[PDB]
């Protein structure tokens, strides 16, 4: 029943900032909320959220000049503002709720994995990992989704894969290499071996229809979870 | 439910072998912060260091440093009550708005210099300065909390005590190196006023063995929001040989410091911890009206008491 519901779409003009919040539904504290936006036709890419005990904010190196990423813990509200807009960061703004959270020490690896999403909010301004772009087969056959990255990600780091229905948000699917979260069926098997990362899908079915993508965490400078460019996955 | 002459509220925080509780005096009607201490559950190493935290903060009388008023010890127990902060800590006030504008954020910086520059006039380092540290009052003003791991210093000679939050801490104290107390503190400095500016660690990672690496490196990101007066004054904070850093003293005649408006009250508050060296007759009436003896309330002041009739005079003063 726990649910990230997100603010409305915004009309914004060049120039101008716009702020999305995130309320937390259904429990209650302590969540570590992530910001990743999706630009139209592109893939997911991680803005900043908590990613450790020590700091208030982490923001990936690319958006911590314009986002401000907030939270009112009296409100179980999580914020985002990003200034400075350009037609460029006309995208769907998510916001994801990492999984282990309650594991969280100072020595504990997080697996950086994101438990929950928002449904999307549709900013418009008026004006890392490499993997296959398309994978396809027919229904009862097993595709492999390669996965390459480098030592500072996974060659040091777990590897997560989300699968992305056609205008849904991300779904969690493979997490801390080859964990299948509940309701992921025993089609999908993941794999790690230094660095790189597999996905494969036995006994493909119509409804695995989506792009995956495979997510790690890279240790470069402060850290920021780092997204494949997606493989779009269809059945013949 | 109450412990003396207070009545014990919210619980402001549970940890190591003590409970911080938020409570208010009975008779001046005061909003304070109570340290329980069972004497008889920590080890005698933990219990002199915090016979020598109190004899520290008799020594740190500070508008910008949190006061003790009162050290009520029994058989079993000791009670710890100090000034209470409502603005609760910076952190989370970063948390909640984000990074401050470089007005703002030199405001409260200057409160934070003020504090530390009289804690090293007395030879004292805090070895601690954390941004969970830094509590705020009603109006936002910085108050330099838990001289727990804080200790005295000599000038010129190095201490050896590694202690400090890995994401503030120092990279001398990383290697386990013998250390100078002062600079050990303006790198701390170096690291709040990047929090402070861009809600963010100059230094962060998944793990402490990354943070470690990441403080070892002394590479940090200068944002484009941040000025340049500002990014020349941590730069210059942030250095990993610690004979290349700038002085407390350096820090307040820098660029950066003087690039606000007119700030008499900081020049003042600086100058008063180089030469260091008023009894409020409005009080000493009403405290006469209860009953509280005169030479009773003089004797307790300037013999550094703590007790009831030092702490019914400062609570009512403030
Ligand atoms: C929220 N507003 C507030 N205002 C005041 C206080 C004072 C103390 C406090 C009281 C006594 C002694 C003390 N201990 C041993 C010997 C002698 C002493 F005086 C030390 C401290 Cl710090 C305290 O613990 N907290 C909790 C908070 O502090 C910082 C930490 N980062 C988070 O928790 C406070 N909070």
């Amino acid at each position: 029943e726990v649910q990230l519901v997100q603010s409305g779409a915004g009309v914004k003009k060049p120039g101008s900032s716009v702020k999305v919040s995130c309320k937390s539904s259904g429990g209650s504290g302590s969540s570590a909320v992530s910001w990743i936006r999706q630009a139209p036709g592109q893939g997911v890419e991680w803005m900043g959220g908590i990613t450790s005990i020590f700091g208030p904010a982490n923001y990936a190196q690319k958006f911590q000049d314009r986002l401000k990423i907030t939270a009112d813990k009296a409100t179980n509200t999580v914020y985002m503002e990003l200034s400075g807009l350009t037609f460029e960061d006309t995208a769907v703004y998510y916001c994801a709720r990492v999984g282990d959270y309650n594991f969280w020490n100072g020595h504990y690896r997080s697996g950086y994995y994101f438990d929950l999403w928002g449904r999307g909010t549709l900013v418009t301004v008026s004006s890392v990992l490499t993997q296959p772009p398309s994978a396809s087969g027919t229904p009862g056959q097993r595709v492999t989704i390669s996965c390459s990255g480098s030592s500072s990600n996974i060659g040091s780091n777990t590897v997560n894969w989300y699968q992305q229905l056609p205008g849904t948000a991300p779904k969690l699917l493979i997490y801390s290499n080859t964990q299948r979260p509940s309701g992921v069926p025993d089609r999908f098997s993941g794999s790690k071996s230094a660095t790189s990362a597999s996905l494969a899908i036995s006994g493909l079915q119509s409804e695995d229809e989506a792009d995956y993508y495979c997510a790690a965490w890279d240790d470069s400078l402060n850290g920021h979870v780092v997204f494949g460019g997606g493989t779009k996955v269809t059945v013949l | 439910a109450r412990i003396g002459y207070y009545e014990i509220d919210r619980t402001i925080g549970k940890g190591n072998f003590a409970v911080v509780k938020r409570a208010t005096h009975l008779v001046t009607k005061a909003k304070v912060a109570i340290k329980i201490i069972d004497k008889t559950q920590l080890d005698e190493e933990n219990l002199k260091k915090i016979f020598r935290e109190v004899q520290i903060m008799k020594m740190l009388s500070h508008p910008h440093i949190i006061r003790l008023y009162q050290v009520m010890e029994t058989e079993r127990m000791i009670y710890l009550v100090t000034e209470y902060a409502s603005g609760g800590e910076i952190f989370d006030h970063l948390v909640a708005h984000g990074r401050m504008a470089e007005k703002e954020a030199r405001r409260k910086f200057k409160q934070i210099v003020t504090a530390v520059y009289f804690c090293h006039s007395r030879n004292i380092v805090h070895r601690d300065l954390k941004a969970e540290n830094l509590l705020l009052d009603a109006n936002l003003n910085i108050k330099i909390a838990d001289f727990g791991f804080s200790n005295l210093f000599t000038p010129g000679q190095l201490l050896k005590t590694w202690c400090g939050s890995p994401p503030y801490a120092a990279p001398e104290l990383f290697e386990g190196k013998e250390y100078d107390g002062p600079k050990v503190d303006i790198w701390s400095l170096g690291v709040v006023l990047y929090v402070l500016v861009c809600g963010a660690l100059p230094f962060d990672g998944s793990t402490l063995q990354n943070l470690r690496a990441r403080v070892l490196s002394g590479k940090f990101r200068i944002p484009f929001f941040m000025s340049t007066e500002c990014e020349h004054l941590i730069r210059h904070m942030l250095v990993l040989d610690p004979n290349k850093r700038l002085s407390m003293e350096q820090i307040c005649k820098h660029k950066w410091m003087k690039l606000g408006d007119a700030d008499p009250n900081f020049d003042r508050l600086i100058a008063e911890s180089q030469q260091l060296k008023p009894l409020n007759e409005d009080v000493l009436l009403a405290m006469e009206d209860m009953g509280l003896d005169k030479e009773q309330t003089l004797q307790s002041l300037r013999s550094d008491a703590y007790d009831h009739y030092s702490a019914i005079y400062s609570l009512l003063c403030d």
